[PDB]
RNA sequence: AGCACCGUGGCGCAGUGGAAGCGCGAUGGGCUCAUAACCCAUAGGACGUUGGAUCGAAACCAACCGGUGCUACCA
């Protein structure tokens, strides 16, 4: 029943979605910047970056909502949240190769693995331009 | 205002090099609040009502 | 070395290897194990010595690590020197669905086990119950029931749970085994646990009857050794002794031996004669092996196979001592009424076992064997099946068999049998 | 103008509920924050003056003459008020059932809490009032010297 | 150590001026019509562009707009930019005052692969003969004309690299100095031509032995097999051991990487045959994957 | 026997679904992780007919026998493979939403 | 535990000896009634670390370190 900052959005240009609260959010469950960003951007299969004043940018377009939450839920129940107690105080480790994660509020250690997708993405979606750049 | 600027386009026809010209590109929205710019009085009354 | 073998059973997600981790301080791996996540997959082994803490029964607080408690030669809990009582080995038998058959493989080795239940789940899962009936094939007397998690949930739900479990037990298996709280990724209340293990008596074994060993491990060749004498730093028949004293420089026969293909329809298997190079148990080296404990008997001759355990259900004895090799075993089988391991809604709602019939895939878990069988005869006398085994089995006893059938991409205990032979 | 928020009257119909998916012919599929599954409708003053999307939360009415006919969307709660409502004491965020409660769909889903109003600014309006009719010192350059 | 000292010193310099950036590779001033060449891109200028050759000095050439490719591009900039090194061939050629006219659009379906190879060889020849020449006296013109230029003239268009009348002959085997004239610079030539080049890099498969099968004698048999595996040999390197990866219980992976030729293939085949036929009668039989590769 | 059983019930076979967006409110969807043995033409041609869609039987290097569909469908591209021994309920990635 | 490959601007990478570049970015302008689209100017590099070979390299050799894949499964 923990409290997580409620991500809050902007619709700029009716394409992009800027997420102002990015920095604050990443701090809260105690994981770094680039790694968190990766997972998000991979799932949605879009570009955009962060940089700036630590407000994220994404090329994904949605009707403005609180429904960004679903994405965050996936990240938090894979990575941070232990399956022993249900509780985030958790802290990432480096054990062996592709081995990570520790709990510390009862210290029941748990390992997890990190995304490196690269199986299938389809194609989308203009062409001409693609070939032109890949000239 | 931008939506009012998007409804001033001008014009159809597929191609003018390789890329398309389309107006309108769909929006069915719609509006939120309507903030209503509160200051007749705020705080004191709220503990009675 | 270890004198007494202590196993571990319980459904996965209730702890298994967790309790072992507390005491021994070591863990098991195989690489594959990580990739699937919290599946143990093959079998555990470790060793922790018993030495009595002499003002300890249940003192309030001490370090979480068990080195203040036994497995040390000095005590800080009573602040006085320690004295030996016992020494144990551990074994970890899986709790996952698929892994039934390998639990069976490691079920005839052990001399006791700990049941593990946790407070975070329902009363009696299906897999727990199925474990218990599996035991009763090989007929262990000593058993201990535990609640792994009691400090992760309240001290209310705990009590209830305990009452229900308490009712159910001593209405299945007498002796009124105790039900006990522990923690073991917080590593507390070992003192309690340990006190109950101390009182579990010396079993009896034979130390002067012809050699008999049950193998469950093999491979230790290299990496490194790499340079010099070159490779490797020959293999093992890593397992338990039940009978006789396995001394160094004795001559051993592997009685399944090297398996040779069929020559048209009839296969043959020829024994492998091998010598004991060294006996290694724990980090120590033995000159003689006493029954009980896992002893890595150093083997010799040729390469190929026995990569992780292709010595599955293999029997080792001395030269001129031959446990009789049987290709066909006449099994007198008794079936259960309930197809345990089924998950539908609640364990008590289970489906009923279907009769044993001609031409069906079985298994047959003769002790530590996992030999594939097909029923060819239901007739010889009523309730006797003459079952042909592709992989040969050696009889040293009349053999107590658990019979497993496939229910849906996985076998689930159906009954037990005894060989007439 | 006026209030953007109203509360249910438990009598005279009216109970909170949430949209699921949308269906053709102005009707939609609608589910109760206590009871079982439902189908809704909409009124003709909201036929394209107001758009009620999926997973938006609304306030029904119920028929007086005969229950268990069909129900209707007579209002909409703006997202600004949904978070507020759900907080206070009032409606479940899981909308008891969800599809169904016997399958316990969409698990936590840990609370979010709009705890983001204050940023640690906006402290102290308890300070000074005006000092007038006093000669008082107040020359700049302050701090500029620590020597 | 004047070597070390010279380096550290000359980070503070004030640089030693050297011929790395000029001088024609071949005799000729200018190519013939429809000859591929390797250029460098000085700038764009909108209407075509000014580039330079590199095969013959720094001499200019100018591509004309609407002659970079078939496709519409809009902007010229983002295909070609500036600072590149690229192929091109010729259309017209004025020898009267050195206007030259080129196309990137007639160089089609590679062909510019030949250009790369060619250019590189040239660059080698040149950079070599300067380090030779200027240890003693003399400008680069003369040293060049007496070493480089002959082997482009003598045998037509065989460069001064490839076929075995050229320089890489005199890296393998000696005796071609005779019909050319050469004082002290003979020494410095051959010894720089050694000091730098290099051949480079070659296969290095690793024999794989699968000593499947059984017999009242396996281990012992495997040891005997292993003892002939590596040294063996030694001789000057490449070698052929270490040997060094355990795969499975029947499968042993012996290294075997060579630095010099196909010569490792012969050594592996002979070693495998001895081990498999003469030995492997006391244990299981020797089987190959094969055996070589990894690659 | 048991060996194969395990090696199959606990290894490999992992079933990818994904959703993305073409533009505005248009969408697309894929499936991957289905065995080579199955005829792709028969599954694709089912999905289609049960709802206005558009399949394919694309083969891509080191990812092949991968099929896509038109529209957002995630739910029904999971549902139909659950009851049908096509996804051990363990291998079901959704990247939607 | 070895084998193989890789380490270059915030991020992904190009660069076979004359040796600081490109695509995405960030920041600031310009095009447009606005937004996409598209141009331009700015800042931003111990070329993993160390030694060695070489007139001379980021490129070649060795040692160590890190990352990823493959084979190993350790009394
Ligand atoms: N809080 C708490 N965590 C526990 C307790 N017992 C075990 N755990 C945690 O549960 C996890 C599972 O441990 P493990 O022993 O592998 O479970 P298992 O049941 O043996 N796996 P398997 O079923 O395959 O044998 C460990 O990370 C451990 O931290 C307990 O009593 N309390
Ligand atoms: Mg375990
Ligand atoms: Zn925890």
């Amino acid at each position: 029943r923990n409290r997580l900052p409620e991500p809050k959005l902007e619709k700029i240009g009716k394409k992009k979605v800027i997420i102002t609260n990015f920095g604050r959010i990443c701090q809260a469950f105690n994981r770094p910047i680039q790694d968190v960003k990766d997972y998000i951007e991979k799932e949605l299969s879009v570009g955009g970056n962060l940089d700036s004043n630590d407000a994220l940018i994404l090329k994904y377009e949605i009707q403005k909502s609180t429904a960004f939450d679903n994405i965050l839920y996936k990240y938090l129940d894979e990575f941070v949240k232990c399956n022993s107690c249900h509780k985030i105080d958790t802290t990432l480790t480096k054990e062996g190769r592709r081995m990570e994660l520790r709990c510390n509020w009862c210290t029941a250690t748990r390992t997890v693995q990190a995304v490196g997708s690269a199986t299938y993405s389809a194609q989308v979606g203009k062409r001409s331009k693609a070939r032109l750049q890949a000239m | 205002k931008q939506r009012e600027s998007t409804l001033k386009q001008k014009r159809l026809t597929t191609g003018d090099d390789g890329d398309v010209e389309v107006a309108d590109r769909d929006m069915s929205d719609g509006e939120g609040e309507d903030e209503l710019f509160v200051v007749p009085d705020v705080l004191p009354e709220f503990t009675f009502i | 070395q270890a004198t007494v073998n202590i196993g571990t059973i319980g459904h996965v997600a209730h702890g298994k290897s967790t309790v072992v981790k507390a005491l021994s301080g070591v863990k098991t791996q195989k690489y594959h194990r990580e990739a699937v996540m919290n599946i143990t997959i093959h079998l555990g082994y470790a060793n922790a010595k018993v030495f009595k803490c002499d003002k300890c029964e249940l003192p309030a607080a001490f370090h979480a690590f068990p080195s203040s408690q036994p497995d040390k030669t000095d005590c800080p809990t009573c602040g006085s020197p320690l004295t030996l009582k016992r020494h144990f080995s551990f074994v970890d038998c899986p709790g996952h669905d698929v892994l039934m058959a390998t639990m069976l493989n490691g079920a005839a080795i052990m001399d006791a086990a700990l049941l593990l239940i946790a407070a975070n789940e329902p009363f009696p899962q299906p897999q727990t119950l199925e474990h218990l009936k599996a035991v009763e094939i090989m007929r262990l007397a000593n058993l201990v029931i535990l609640q792994n998690k009691i400090d992760l949930v309240g001290e209310v739900h705990a009590q209830d749970q305990y009452h229900k479990i308490r009712n159910y037990i001593d209405s299945t298996i007498g002796s009124n085994i105790p039900i006990i709280p522990i923690s073991a990724q917080l590593k507390r209340n070992i003192d309690y646990l340990l006190e109950y293990l101390c009182h579990i008596p010396l079993p009896t074994r034979q130390l002067n009857c012809p050699a008999h060993m049950t193998v469950v491990r093999s491979f230790d060749i290299n990496k490194p050794g790499e340079v010099d004498i070159e490779n490797l730093r020959g293999g093992v028949a890593g397992g338990t002794v039940t009978r006789g004293i396995i001394r160094v420089n004795q001559v051993l026969e592997i009685r399944p031996g090297q398996v040779h293909a069929q020559t048209g329809g009839t296969f043959s298997c020829t024994p492998l004669r091998t010598r004991a190079l060294t006996l290694k148990a724990e980090d120590n080296s033995l000159q003689y092996a006493v029954p009980g404990g896992l002893i890595a008997v150093g083997t010799t001759l040729d390469p190929t196979l026995t990569r992780q355990d292709k010595m599955v259900g293999h029997m080792i004895a001395d030269e001129g001592s031959l446990p009789e090799v049987y290709a066909e075993i006449e099994v007198q089988y008794f079936l259960f009424e309930e197809m345990v391991g089924r998950s539908k809604q609640r364990d008590r709602n289970a489906k009923r076992v279907q009769k044993l019939n001609l031409q069906e895939t079985l298994q047959i878990n003769v002790g530590t064997l996992t030999a594939g069988a097909t029923v060819v005869n239901i007739t010889k006398n009523p309730d006797i099946a003459k079952l042909t085994l592709v992989t040969p089995v050696c009889c040293t006893l009349d053999e107590h068999i658990a019979i497993s059938r496939l229910v849906e991409k996985n076998f689930r205990l159906i009954g037990w049998g005894i060989i007439r032979r | 103008q006026k209030r953007d928020i109203v509360y249910a009257d438990p009598q005279e119909g009216e109970e909170y509920a949430q949209v699921k998916k949308a269906l053709g012919n102005l009707r939609l599929e609608l589910q109760l924050a206590d009871g079982s599954k439902a189908i809704g409708s909409i009124r003709g003053a909201m036929v394209r003056k107001v758009w009620i999307g999926q997973g938006d939360v609304v306030l029904v009415s119920k028929r007086s003459f005969n229950k268990n006919d069909i129900v209707d969307v007579i209002h909409r709660y703006n997202p600004a008020e949904v978070r507020a409502l759900v907080k206070d004491e009032v409606i479940p965020r899981d909308f008891r059932s969800s599809d169904e409660r016997d399958a316990k769909n969409a698990h936590s889903d840990y609370v979010f809490v709009a705890e983001n109003d204050d940023d640690g600014g906006a402290d102290d309006d308890d300070q000074n009032v005006l000092d007038r009719n006093k000669v008082v010192l107040d020359d700049p350059l302050a701090t500029f010297d620590e020597l | 150590l004047d070597k070390r000292q010279q380096r550290f010193l000359a980070a503070c310099l004030g640089v030693t001026t050297w011929d790395g950036r000029d001088v024609c590779f071949y005799e000729e001033k200018l190519p013939k019509e429809n000859d591929v060449v390797w250029v460098k891109v000085i700038q764009v200028n909108d209407t075509s562009a000014v580039v330079q050759l590199l095969e013959y000095g720094n001499h200019e050439g100018i591509i004309p707009y609407t002659e970079i490719t078939r496709i519409r591009i809009r902007a010229i900039g983002k295909v070609i930019k500036v600072g590149r090194n690229e192929a091109a061939q010729v259309i017209r050629i004025d020898k009267e005052k050195g206007y030259i006219d080129l196309s990137k659009k007639q160089v089609t379906l590679k062909e510019a692969k030949e250009c790369e190879a060619r250019f590189l060889k040239g660059n080698e020849v040149r950079s070599i003969v300067c380090h030779v020449a200027d240890e003693c006296g003399i400008p680069a013109a003369q040293a060049m004309e007496m070493i480089a230029y002959p082997l482009y003239r003598r045998q037509p268009g065989k460069h001064a690299w490839d076929w075995l009348h050229e320089l890489n002959r005199n890296r393998d085997v000696e005796g071609i100095l005779g019909p050319l004239h050469l004082p002290e610079k003979a020494q410095k030539l051959l010894l720089a031509t050694l000091e730098h080049t290099v051949r480079n890099d070659t296969a290095t498969i690793h024999a794989d032995i699968e000593m499947t099968c059984f017999q009242c004698d396996g281990v012992n048999a495997l040891r005997d097999v292993l003892l002939l595996g590596r040294r063996f040999k030694a001789d000057q390197e490449p070698q052929i051991p270490i040997s060094v990866t355990i795969v499975g219980p029947p499968r042993y992976r012996l290294r075997a990487k060579t630095e010099e030729r196909e010569e490792g293939m012969r050594r592996m085949r002979e070693t495998i045959e001895t081990m498999a036929i003469e030995i492997a009668k006391r244990g299981g039989i020797l089987r190959v994957v094969h055996g070589p590769y990894a690659l | 026997q048991q060996k194969r059983s395990v090696q199959d019930a606990l290894e490999a076979q992992k079933v990818h679904i994904r959703v993305q967006q073409r533009k505005g409110k248009k969408f697309v969807t894929s499936v991957q992780g289905l065995n080579q043995a199955l005829n792709f033409r028969r599954i694709s041609r089912e999905f289609q007919r049960r709802w206005g869609c558009n399949g394919t039987v694309i083969v891509t290097p080191d990812a092949g026998t991968v099929i896509q569909l038109q529209g957002n469908w995630s739910e029904e591209i999971k549902k139909f493979l659950l009851d049908e021994n096509m996804a051990t309920e363990q291998n079901l990635e959704i990247h939607s939403l």
